[PDB]
């Protein structure tokens, strides 16, 4: 089976540079044009760049032309995207994508899993975790505030509590930091007797918090 | 540059019924059109190429049709996995362009949200900011309006919200809205209220607390 695996994504400042890699397997890499496509969080798909099978022809969307560079190593079956002259608007998941034999007027198949590039002036840091404090049903939760960059994971009771949990997409605040809420509905009669803990892990900052939420 | 326009923006379909998605190109691209499926948090995958050829491994219930400027993706009996976002892409012009996507969601009966309001914690107040959170839990359809009032003053520009993906079990949505105030501002006022408008509610519901 054909597999495409991107690496190299992460946080970078405007005025920095970043190199993405895509490792290809399961096909004769040098016989095929390759491409990059990106997707800003919550937005649609935007074509980025093309490279012919032997690397002799390259094409760039006007949005990245003069700033990004595409290249390929056919001996190592790798495709690259060099990102320079960066803008915050370059924040996106970047997808490696397999083309056909000639590079023009291709469709894209298959796609890599994607790698998230965050272009921002903000610096890495872990969240503060605040309680959303609570014979019927009650709601409680955790406010995972002021972290950067994405992503964060949230579980409840070390994974023992899954029913009724909603963990919301983060919002990007005007500060440049992210904020997310995770909630769960539980029996009102349990609020003072059952222990409810939200397990927050922010890998980019190596920050983990276990927060009990009580009335 | 060929402009691709998909319609509708969101298609609500009962499980087992047919879904028909439209894609229009601003010029003729013959049969040079592809369709992609993207499930939340996943990469897109190819469904259709050459307007009507199904990619390997794609179920038979997906079929593409059309030529020239008008194309159709037909999903003949929506299975649970099939609810996703669908993009078209012309494979004819040398700036490749995509449609903006059609979201296919499960249609179910109207369900009113349960609404909860959360004051800021004393811990957060110690650092000088107050977040007030309003939760709209397990409602359908997705359209809902949250209005924040602080001592009856409608808050505009002070809040952000987001919405979960459609729930796999009950096909509902949930929404969280955060109102941000400084500590000094939070302590100037007493009544904090979120008012929720939704098709499932005969009149707007308000949840509030006094600081």
């Amino acid at each position: 089976e054909v597999q495409l695996v991107e690496s190299g994504g992460g946080l970078v400042q405007p005025g920095g540079s970043l190199r993405l890699s895509c490792s290809a397997s399961g096909f004769t890499f040098s016989n095929y044009a390759m491409h990059w496509v990106r997707q800003a969080p919550g937005k649609g798909l935007e074509y980025v760049s093309a490279i012919s099978g032997n690397g002799g022809n390259t094409y760039y969307a006007d949005s990245v032309k003069g700033r990004f560079s595409i290249s390929r190593d056919n001996s190592k079956n790798t495709l690259f995207l060099q990102m320079s002259s960066l803008k915050t608007e370059d924040t996106a998941v970047y997808y490696c994508v397999k083309g056909q034999f000639l590079e023009w007027y291709n469709w894209f198949d298959p796609w890599g899993q994607g790698t998230l590039v965050t272009v921002s002036s903000a610096s890495t840091k872990g969240p503060s975790v605040f309680p959303l404090a609570p014979g019927g049903t009650a709601a409680l939760g955790c406010l995972v505030k002021d972290y950067f960059p994405e992503p964060v994971t949230v579980s409840w009771n070390s994974g023992a509590l899954t029913s009724g949990v909603h963990t919301f997409p983060a919002v990007l605040q005007s500060s440049g930091l992210y904020s997310l809420s995770s909630v769960v509905t539980v029996p009102s009669s349990s609020l003072g007797t059952q222990t409810y803990i939200c397990n927050v892990n922010h890998k980019p900052s190596n920050t983990k918090v276990d927060k009990r939420v009580e009335p | 540059e060929i402009v691709m326009t998909q319609s509708p923006a969101t298609l609500s379909v009962s499980p087992g019924e047919r879904a028909t998605l439209s894609c229009r190109a601003s010029q003729s691209v013959s049969s040079n059109l592809a369709w992609y499926q993207q499930k939340p948090g996943q990469a897109p995958r190819l469904l259709i190429y050459g307007a009507s050829t199904r990619a390997t491994g794609i179920p038979a219930r997906f079929s593409g049709s059309g030529s020239g400027t008008e194309f159709t993706l037909t999903i003949s009996s929506l299975q649970s996995e099939d609810f996703a976002v669908y993009y078209c892409q012309q494979c004819d012009n040398w700036p490749p362009t995509f449609g903006q996507g059609t979201k296919v969601e499960i249609k179910r009966t109207v369900a009113a949200p349960s609404v909860f309001i959360f004051p800021p914690s004393d811990e957060q107040l110690k650092s000088g900011t107050a977040s007030v959170v309003c939760l709209l839990n397990n409602f359908y359809p997705r359209e809902a309006k949250v209005q924040w009032k602080v001592d009856n003053a409608l808050q505009s520009g002070n809040s952000q919200e987001s919405v979960t993906e459609q729930d796999s079990k009950d096909s509902t949505y949930s929404l969280s809205s955060t109102l941000t105030l400084s500590k000094a501002d939070y302590e100037k006022h007493k009544v904090y209220a979120c008012e929720v408008t939704h098709q499932g509610l005969s009149s707007p519901v308000t949840k509030s607390f006094n600081r």
